[PDB]
């Protein structure tokens, strides 16, 4: 829908392929739904690598502290089985969230509940939200591609 | 022109008939005495400019001529401080040899054998040793003479005069209006701009002109007979060139922008003078030319009379998200209308300051031969810190009152104010927990420490060779700030502060200044002080929200700021004015400043302080015992009181006696307060009624009835003895116990 | 030293007894509350009226005559 | 409904008045204005009739008080209990307590000056103290 | 003697204390009689 | 926008609807706690709570218990949590007859000896877990 | 709940009944007194104990005077 979140750019609704012409609202629900959790897990991990690039590495992982990819090999088989299990719960606690009759996408906060009164500032800042978690995506990807074609990594001229 | 000077001329008629009628500023007490109680009421009102008059102009022009008063107060005592510097201290022997002898500007005339308390300071003198830094400071300043002295004594007492004046004139002649008052941008603009700025520039001026060149040739070892005065480095520029090797070129540099020519005596080195043991002068110079260039670019932001600038009304109505519904809406009129909360601000941030200003002293010590005056280092630390404390206690209770006073709920509906007495509750509900959690688990630790130490358990302690809660974000901090010359600032060839690491800067083998290692007593110790922190502020906080109102009382702004009570109804109501918050914040704030105190005397004394061989080995004057000591209550009532105490209790027949009787006589008024704290009016209302009633049978009895002090008169003279007598007794235990060196 | 010490003692008790003896006999009434033996041996106050009275309950002269002994005796 | 225009906060009722007794305050302003909550910030008053609900009848008691000598507004305090019942508690008779009202009874009234009152062992082991 | 007192303190300082607060504060808020 | 609104359209009532106290994150998260879950016989619900408890008690007595250090520190650990566990037990059971007296919600004297049962059963199980998880690791 | 007692003493001012602020004091008419009217405490439940009645009496001694008694919810002064 274009009066969802997300819209205010210089490109404006910007659906080249057509995906949400014609898509049921489950399906543009489901849409935003992936696009916000791309978005916010791709922020995350942009920040999480330019921390480990910078070399700020916790005390229990002293010896990996110069490129994410190496780093990402330090980390034992359980370590990934944990954050598996953090995120599932997440997963789980927002599921029990879509239950609730009053469920738009992304808003695990009710907004729709909390608010006195829909706003235009309101959505203004979903779109901040969502433009700079796109950012994000492509900035994210680009590193993973970038550091993997050349294994130099960034802040070493990359 | 919208911001413009308006006056009345001949405001307040100038005589002593008002004099001769104490009591005359208030409507109450006008009438004269009828008991004692009247006579308390009259010290107690005197400044209460707002309580006196409906009108606040008049309250406006009472305060600046208060604050002129003030201001001549202040000239007076430096013109005291110099007048005895200059004639009645041995500066001049200091100055040839500052590490021997020891500074000393009072004297005690010979009359009861109290000329004891003159002590061999040194320099064919004798004199009350002084631990104001005085000397350090006018060295900094390259005095190098007593006339300087003396003339800065008689600028003193001329500028107290001018203040005196300027006081009458602007009350009894110049009146300025209500409208002249309520200019804050045009007032900050001339605060920050030449007040702050141009004071920074002019002392950078004199630092570059007068100090710099003095203090080179103090520090190459030139008598001060044969250092030409200081208006011979202003006529004679090669004089200088010799010195610093840029002043050859000129000024012509500063407007060409070649500023890096000036690198000789403006430079950012940063560290400590191995010499004197104090911050570099061309550092300080440096510092000041770009504060006062900081300063003077702040002055030009709010809008005055011209159109650009900075509305602040504006700026305030601007800041509004969705959490806090009108933001800073009508803050601006609060600020402006209303001294007690323009006070509250400028006194909390005021304590703040002076505590921040202990805090770095120390660290980097900013005069010559400060750092190993330990004596010096000590009593500013704690005097500033203990005028830290009053003062945020006093924006506390300013805020109170402004809150009690000043507070309109029509003119803030909805606002930052408005929400945060809206959800007050919460707020002091999540203090008090935090409060509680601080408290249990900091001081929990030294009483698990003790018990194990006491049942012989020593592995299940909480210390370095047992369970170790280490500070490593501290430790972190500090490898950052050693690793920061070169990497995060590279043109600083040195550290701010040695405390994070290097050398150990050690002046005629006495450590001026080393890196201070933190381990699990500083953990500790820390934490200890962010519980008291938290519960003065829960104390005052609670005070400030609740003055207007509570559950208990819904109508308590009705009973005024300080009030006894409200009766023994609803259980108890004692001490529920804001007041007695203060009342109780004040106890608190003590303290957590005893604390504060007690924890950097014994670091500094354990791992600072101390001396050094030629070799490098270092020998402190507890010798390190810290570490394995300040991690149980025995071991601070064992190894810092008692162990400390040793200089005052054994002061007697020396010139430190001076010492030991105050540490009597402030544990006597300690003592002495609790006969007040803990007692009530109704006991010595009674006894005074048995004493008059024996007065009477001998026909003496006074016109004005004796009366016992108010609920709210007890409290207060309860809490000012008991402060007297802590602060007394500390004062006391840290002066002798760091002048017997 | 016995003689001064002895003498600190004889103040003590002597103020000790005054604090008791004054709470004994004015425990039936004061000046201040001519109907005290009305509310009692053991009432906090009577209010912040006329002045205030904290403490003048006879219970609150043994409280207060309390620390007395101890600092006596100590 | 004729609330008046809060904001709500921290500072209202709790279980008890569920449980237990609740108050009810009404009053009718003349205009629209802002006074100050007993328990929170400030509140706006509707033109007309005006309610509010609290906990303890010294809040109504303090809230009339300021609205009677700030606005000049006469009003009207109820207890609800949670079973239903409401008692009328502040105007008894509709004239306020510093007003005289013929039809008044004397309540806890002692026919002698106070300092007649018997001694306590006078009045001892009945359940009785001098006053009574 | 020699074994009562491991036997004993355990109960006194513990047992005997966590029972005797039980049935005090069961007594205290009983609401009847 | 104004995310801070009187609680349940009330002004009145000393609660504030904040993003922590009404949100559907929280609303959610505590829906479906064992304490307020919906369909859950007492009995469960003190099982749930019982087994969250006991797993979790364990680790401190048995990492910082005066037997840390020894061979049998995971034994005393758990002896520990038993014994703590036995004493809440008492507490709850105090609790609910000083508190209900004159199978439901869980507000009454059958539904909170139900609960405490269920909270004792569940509070062994969660200690003899942790403690079997432990002894091999 | 505290007893509130009224004596004869009384000058009928109104003053004790102005400063109550739970509503608990009232005027009654008489005849003993200069102005007619005399003060009483029909409803002592909602009084608190704080003597507020007391502080604001003429009288040489408080005519009326405050006996603290039981505690309930409302003399307690619990909002909960
Ligand atoms: C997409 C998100 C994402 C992912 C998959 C990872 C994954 C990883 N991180 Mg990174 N990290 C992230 C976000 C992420 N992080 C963010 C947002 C921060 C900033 C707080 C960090 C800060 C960080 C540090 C400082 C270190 C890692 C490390 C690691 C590795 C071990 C896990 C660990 O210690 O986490 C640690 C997680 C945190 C400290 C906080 C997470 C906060 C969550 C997102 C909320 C693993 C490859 C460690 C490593 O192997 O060395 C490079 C390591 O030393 N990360
Ligand atoms: C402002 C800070 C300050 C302080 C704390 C001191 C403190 C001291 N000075 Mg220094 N002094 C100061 C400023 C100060 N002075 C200034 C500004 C000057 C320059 C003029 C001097 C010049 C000076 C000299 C030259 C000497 C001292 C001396 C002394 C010492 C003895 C003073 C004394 O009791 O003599 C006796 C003082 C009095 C008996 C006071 C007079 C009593 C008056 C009449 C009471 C009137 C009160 C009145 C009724 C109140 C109502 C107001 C009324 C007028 C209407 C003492 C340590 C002496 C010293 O150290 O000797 C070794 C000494 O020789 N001072
Ligand atoms: C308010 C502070 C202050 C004051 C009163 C002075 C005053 C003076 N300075 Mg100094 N100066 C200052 C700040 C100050 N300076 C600062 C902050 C710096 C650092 C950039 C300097 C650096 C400096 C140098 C390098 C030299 C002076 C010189 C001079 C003198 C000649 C002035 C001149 O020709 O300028 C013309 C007047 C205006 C532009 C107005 C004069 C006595 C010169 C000197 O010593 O010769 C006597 C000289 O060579 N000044
Ligand atoms: C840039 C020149 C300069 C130089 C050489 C110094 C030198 C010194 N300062 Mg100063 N200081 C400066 C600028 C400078 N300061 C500025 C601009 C500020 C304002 C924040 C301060 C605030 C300050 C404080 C609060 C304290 C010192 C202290 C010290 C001493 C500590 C020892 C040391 O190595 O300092 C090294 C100094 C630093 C590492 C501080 C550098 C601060 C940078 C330059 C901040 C720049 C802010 C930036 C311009 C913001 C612009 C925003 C605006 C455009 C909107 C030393 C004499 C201490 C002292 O004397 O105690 C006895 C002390 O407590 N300084
Ligand atoms: C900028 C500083 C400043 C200013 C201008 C004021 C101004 C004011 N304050 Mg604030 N206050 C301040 C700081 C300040 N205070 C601080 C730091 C505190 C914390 C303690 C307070 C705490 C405070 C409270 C709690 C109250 C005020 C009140 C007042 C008002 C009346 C003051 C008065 O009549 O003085 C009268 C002055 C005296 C009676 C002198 C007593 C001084 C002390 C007790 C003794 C000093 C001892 C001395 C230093 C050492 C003795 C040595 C010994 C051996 C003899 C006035 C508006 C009162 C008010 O109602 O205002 C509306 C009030 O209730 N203030
Ligand atoms: C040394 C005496 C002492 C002690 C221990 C306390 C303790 C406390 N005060 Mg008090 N206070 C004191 C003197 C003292 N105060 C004095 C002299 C004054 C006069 C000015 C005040 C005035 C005052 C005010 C005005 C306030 C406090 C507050 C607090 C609390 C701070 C939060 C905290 O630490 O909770 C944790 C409790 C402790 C650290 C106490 C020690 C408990 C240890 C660690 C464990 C004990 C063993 C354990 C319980 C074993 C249980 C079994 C056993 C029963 C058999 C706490 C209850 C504040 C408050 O209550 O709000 C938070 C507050 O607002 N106090
Ligand atoms: C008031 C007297 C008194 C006191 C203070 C103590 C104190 C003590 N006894 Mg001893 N004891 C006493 C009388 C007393 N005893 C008598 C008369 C007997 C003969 C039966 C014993 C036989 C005895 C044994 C066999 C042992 C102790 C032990 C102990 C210690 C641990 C407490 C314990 O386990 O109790 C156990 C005590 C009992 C089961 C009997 C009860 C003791 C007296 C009679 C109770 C008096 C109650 C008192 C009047 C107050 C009642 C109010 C109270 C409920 C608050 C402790 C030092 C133990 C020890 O040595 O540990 C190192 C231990 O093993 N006691
Ligand atoms: C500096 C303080 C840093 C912590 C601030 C916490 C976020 C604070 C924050 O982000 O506030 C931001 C939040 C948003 O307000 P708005 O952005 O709508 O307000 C606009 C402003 O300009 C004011 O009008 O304000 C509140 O909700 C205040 C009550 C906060 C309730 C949470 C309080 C938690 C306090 C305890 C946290 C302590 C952390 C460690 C402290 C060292
Ligand atoms: C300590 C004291 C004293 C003394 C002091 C002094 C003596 C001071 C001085 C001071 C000074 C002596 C100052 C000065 C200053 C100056 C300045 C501050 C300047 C400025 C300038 C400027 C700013 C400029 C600008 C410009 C120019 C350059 C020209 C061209 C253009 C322009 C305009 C831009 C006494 C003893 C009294 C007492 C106590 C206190
Ligand atoms: C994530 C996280 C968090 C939180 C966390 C938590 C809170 C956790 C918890 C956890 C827990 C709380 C766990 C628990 C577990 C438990 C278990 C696992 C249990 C089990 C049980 C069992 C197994 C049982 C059994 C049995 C029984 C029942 C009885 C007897 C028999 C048997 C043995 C069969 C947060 C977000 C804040 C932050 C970050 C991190
Ligand atoms: C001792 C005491 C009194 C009686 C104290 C009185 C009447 C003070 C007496 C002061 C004398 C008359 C002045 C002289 C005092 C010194 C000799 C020096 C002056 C000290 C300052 C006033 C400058 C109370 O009235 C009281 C009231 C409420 C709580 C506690 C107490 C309390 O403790
Ligand atoms: S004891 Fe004193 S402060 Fe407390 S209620 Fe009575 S008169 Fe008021
Ligand atoms: S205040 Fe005293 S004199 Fe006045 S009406 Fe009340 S009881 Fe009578």
């Amino acid at each position: 829908v274009k009066e969802m979140p997300g819209v205010s750019a210089p490109l404006g609704f910007f659906d080249p392929l057509g995906f949400a012409s014609k898509a049921s609202p489950e399906t543009i629900t489901k849409y935003r739904e992936s696009e916000l959790r791309h978005g916010r897990t791709a922020m995350l991990a942009v920040l999480g690598w330019a921390f480990t690039e910078a070399g700020c590495h916790l005390p229990v992982f002293p010896n990996a502290g110069t490129n994410p990819l190496a780093a990402a090999g330090q980390v034992p088989f359980w370590g990934w089985a944990q954050i598996f299990a953090f995120c599932g719960v997440i997963e789980f606690v927002q599921a029990k969230i879509r239950e609730r009759p009053g469920f738009q996408a992304g808003d695990y906060i009710g907004s729709g509940d909390l608010m006195d009164e829909g706003d235009d500032q309101w959505k203004s800042f979903q779109t901040k939200e969502l433009n700079n978690g796109r950012l994000a995506m492509l900035a994210s990807i680009g590193l993973i591609g970038q550091t993997a074609i050349f294994g130099q990594n960034i802040l070493e001229q990359s | 022109t919208k911001v413009k000077i308006l006056v009345e001329r001949d405001a307040t008629a100038t005589s002593f008939e008002k004099w001769a009628k104490p009591g005359h500023f208030s409507r109450t007490l006008a009438k004269g005495p009828k008991t004692t109680t009247w006579i308390w009421n009259l010290h107690a009102d005197a400044h209460d400019f707002d309580s006196q008059t409906n009108s606040l102009e008049d309250v406006s022009r009472k305060i600046f001529s208060a604050h002129f008063g003030q201001l001549a107060v202040i000239f007076l005592w430096l013109s005291g401080m110099h007048f005895h510097g200059a004639y009645f201290s041995n500066y001049l022997a200091w100055l040839n040899n500052p590490t021997s002898i020891k500074p000393s500007a009072q004297v005690v005339w010979p009359i009861v054998g109290q000329e004891i308390l003159n002590a061999d300071v040194g320099g064919n003198f004798q004199g009350v040793q002084i631990t104001s830094g005085f000397f350090q400071l006018w060295r900094a300043e390259g005095i190098t003479s007593e006339i300087q002295l003396y003339w800065t004594a008689i600028g003193a007492l001329v500028m107290s005069g001018l203040m005196l004046f300027a006081g009458w004139f602007h009350y009894h002649k110049a009146a300025p209006k209500l409208e002249w008052f309520q200019n804050a941008e045009s007032m900050l603009n001339h605060h920050l701009s030449i007040l702050l700025g141009l004071g920074c520039l002019s002392w950078a001026g004199h630092q570059i002109h007068v100090a710099l060149p003095i203090n080179k040739l103090l520090d190459a070892g030139v008598a001060p007979q044969e250092i030409p005065l200081p208006h011979e480095f202003l006529v004679n520029r090669d004089l200088i060139a010799q010195l610093y090797p840029s002043f050859s070129k000129g000024l012509v540099p500063f407007f060409s922008g070649n500023w890096s020519e000036y690198s000789d005596f403006l430079t950012f080195k940063g560290g400590v003078n191995p010499v004197t043991g104090g911050l570099w002068l061309t550092d300080t110079a440096h510092h000041h030319l770009a504060l006062a260039v900081l300063f003077i670019f702040a002055g030009h932001m709010y809008r005055t009379n011209w159109g650009i600038g900075h509305s602040m009304k504006e700026m305030l109505e601007a800041h509004k998200g969705p959490f806090t519904g009108e933001g800073h809406a009508g803050l601006y009129e609060i600020l402006t209308t209303s001294w007690h909360a323009q006070l509250a601000i400028n006194l909390a941030m005021i304590g703040s300051l002076s505590i921040i200003v202990a805090h770095h002293m120390y660290a980097m010590p900013p005069y010559p031969y400060i750092a190993t005056d330990y004596a010096t280092q000590l009593s500013l630390f704690t005097h500033h810190v203990w005028i830290g404390g009053f003062c945020i206690v006093g924006g506390a209770a300013h805020g109170a009152i402004f809150m009690v006073r000043d507070y309109n709920p029509a003119k803030n509906y909805n606002n930052l104010l408005d929400r945060v007495i809206r959800h007050r509750d919460s707020i002091i509900s999540h203090l008090n927990w935090v409060s509680i959690f601080l408290g249990f688990h900091s001081f929990g630790l030294y009483i698990h420490n003790d018990t194990m130490r006491a049942l012989g358990r020593s592995q299940d302690m909480f210390s370095d060779t047992a369970i170790q809660l280490q500070p490593i974000f501290a430790q972190w901090i500090q490898n950052l700030h050693l690793l920061a010359p070169g990497n995060t600032a590279p043109n600083a060839l040195t550290t701010a502060s040695y405390v994070f690491g290097g050398d150990v800067v050690s002046v005629g083998s006495k450590i001026a200044i080393m890196p201070i290692k933190l381990g699990t007593a500083d953990f500790m110790v820390h934490h200890i002080h962010a519980f008291t922190i938290h519960v003065t502020a829960l104390i005052l906080l609670k005070g400030v929200l609740y003055a207007r109102s509570s559950k208990l009382i819904p109508d308590k702004a009705n009973l005024g700021f300080r009030f006894p009570c409200d009766g023994p109804g609803r259980g108890g109501t004692c001490q529920v004015s804001a007041w007695d918050h203060v009342f109780l914040g004040l106890f608190w704030m003590y303290n957590s400043l005893s604390i504060v105190l007690f924890h950097f005397s014994w670091k500094m004394q354990s791992d600072v302080w101390g001396s050094v061989t030629p070799t490098g080995a270092v020998s402190h004057i507890t010798g390190g015992n810290f570490a394995q000591s300040a991690i149980t209550i025995n071991g601070w009532l064992r190894d810092f009181l008692w162990s400390q105490a040793s200089q005052v209790i054994q002061s007697y027949g020396s010139a430190l006696s001076a010492y030991g009787l105050i540490f009597l006589g402030a544990h006597f008024i300690w003592a002495f307060s609790l006969m007040f704290l803990f007692s009530g009016r109704g006991y010595w209302q009674e006894l005074i009624e048995s004493i008059v009633w024996a007065h009477n049978k001998i026909k003496v009895a006074p016109a004005i009835q004796p009366r016992a002090l108010s609920i709210t008169q007890g409290r207060a003279v309860g809490l000012a003895h008991y402060l007297l007598g802590g602060i007394g007794t500390t004062w006391a235990f840290f002066l002798a116990r760091i002048i017997s060196v | 030293g016995d003689f001064l010490v002895h003498h600190a003692i004889a103040l003590g008790l002597h103020t000790t007894t005054l604090i008791l003896v004054k709470g004994a006999l004015d425990a039936r009434g004061s000046k201040l509350m001519p109907d005290k033996k009305d509310f009692g041996y053991s009432f906090p106050c009577d209010g912040p009226g006329r002045g205030g009275t904290c403490d003048i309950s006879a219970w609150d002269a043994f409280y207060l005559s309390m620390f007395w002994m101890l600092n006596t005796i100590g | 409904p004729y609330s008046p225009i809060f904001g709500g906060s921290t500072g209202g009722w709790l279980r008890a008045a569920e449980v237990e007794e609740k108050y009810a305050i009404t009053w009718t302003s003349p205009k629209e204005q802002i006074f100050e909550m007993p328990t929170g910030g400030a509140a706006v008053m509707l033109i007309g009739e005006n309610l509010l609900y609290l906990a303890r009848k010294e809040q109504c008691l303090a809230l009339g008080t300021q609205l009677k000598s700030f606005k000049i507004s006469d009003y009207k305090i109820y207890r609800i209990f949670p079973s239903g019942e409401v008692q009328f508690l502040h105007p008894k008779d509709g004239v306020f307590p510093e007003k005289v009202n013929p039809g008044r009874l004397p309540v806890g009234n002692r026919s002698f000056s106070i300092g007649k009152n018997p001694n306590p062992v006078s009045v001892k082991f009945s359940g009785q103290g001098t006053y009574e | 003697a020699s074994y009562l007192p491991s036997i004993l303190v355990p109960l006194v300082g513990i047992v005997f204390p966590g029972v005797a607060m039980a049935l005090l504060f069961l007594y205290i808020e009983k609401d009847d009689i | 926008a104004n995310f801070i609104k009187p609680y349940n359209n009330d002004p009145f009532v000393g609660h504030l609807s904040t993003p922590v106290t009404t949100s559907a994150a929280t609303k959610a998260f505590l829906g479906n706690l064992p304490a307020y879950r919906a369909g859950l016989s007492p009995l469960l619900r003190g099982l749930e709570v019982g087994m969250a408890h006991g797993y979790l008690l364990v680790g401190p007595f048995d990492k910082l218990g005066p037997l840390r250090n020894s061979e049998i520190a995971l034994l005393s650990g758990f002896l520990s949590a038993v014994g703590l566990i036995t004493i809440l037990t008492l507490c709850l059971t105090i609790y609910g007859k000083v508190s209900f007296q004159e199978n439901k919600d869980l507000l009454t004297e059958d539904g909170w000896s139900q609960f405490t049962s269920g909270f004792l059963v569940g509070a062994f199980g969660g200690a003899g877990f942790a403690y079997l998880t432990l002894l091999n690791l | 709940s505290h007893a509130v007692k009224i004596y004869d003493t009384c000058i009928g001012c109104t003053q004790c009944v102005r400063a109550c602020p739970t509503d608990v004091l009232e005027m009654v008419p008489w005849d003993g007194c200069k102005a007619g009217q005399i003060a009483s405490a029909p409803r002592t439940e909602d009084c608190v104990g704080c003597k507020r009645c007391e502080s604001a009496c003429p009288t040489d001694f408080l005519s009326v005077r405050v006996y603290l008694g039981g505690e309930t919810t409302r003399s307690m002064g619990l909002a909960y």
